[PDB]
Formats: structure tokens, C-alpha cells, sequence
């Protein structure tokens, strides 16, 4: 239910994702830009929900907070997310 | 909403 996925940002370039909270207060991506960083890399699929980001919990974080701290986050990310199925 | 990463 729950796994542990890895990326790589190590440019100015952004995500390329969208992301929304759901009526569970929940972190879902919501669309992700065809030929950005996380479509080339594989990394995360439309639906998937974000638990955590290098460790840090996203529960307790604004959506602002947590677009601020992926902007500026570089090099190594690990993101523990709950995938959806097709 | 949507927020862009």
C-alpha cells in the first residue's frame, strides 16, 4: 500500500506536476506536464497521494509550505506516497 | 485548488 520512490533534482527546473488536497486532507498529484522532470524520470503517476518528502511529514504542512520546500529542495528526494491503481 | 511544483 505504501512505497518508497527516488528522484533526482538537480537543476532550476521545476517538478512539472501539479498537486491538490483532497476532501481527506490527502496530497494527490493531480496532473503532471508531459516532457518535465518527473514524466522523464518515471517518478510519480497521476493519483498518487504524497505521505512524505525526504522524511518530513506532509500532514502538518500548508500547500504553500510544501510548494516553497519542493522549489527549493535539490539534489537526492525521496517520497513515501500511496499509489493509485489503473 | 491546484498548486504548481
Amino acid at each position: 500500500r505504501v512505497r518508497l520512490v527516488q528522484f533526482q533534482k538537480n537543476t532550476d527546473e521545476p517538478m512539472g506536476i501539479t498537486l491538490k488536497m483532497n476532501e481527506l486532507n490527502h496530497c494527490i498529484v493531480a496532473r503532471i506536464m508531459h516532457g518535465g522532470m518527473i514524466h522523464r524520470q518515471g517518478t510519480l503517476h497521476v493519483g498518487d497521494e504524497i505521505r512524505e518528502i525526504n522524511g518530513i511529514s506532509v500532514a502538518n504542512q500548508t500547500v504553500e509550505q510544501l510548494q516553497k520546500m519542493l522549489r527549493e529542495m535539490r539534489g537526492s528526494i525521496t517520497f513515501k506516497i500511496v499509489p493509485s491503481y489503473r | 485548488k491546484e498548486y504548481y511544483v
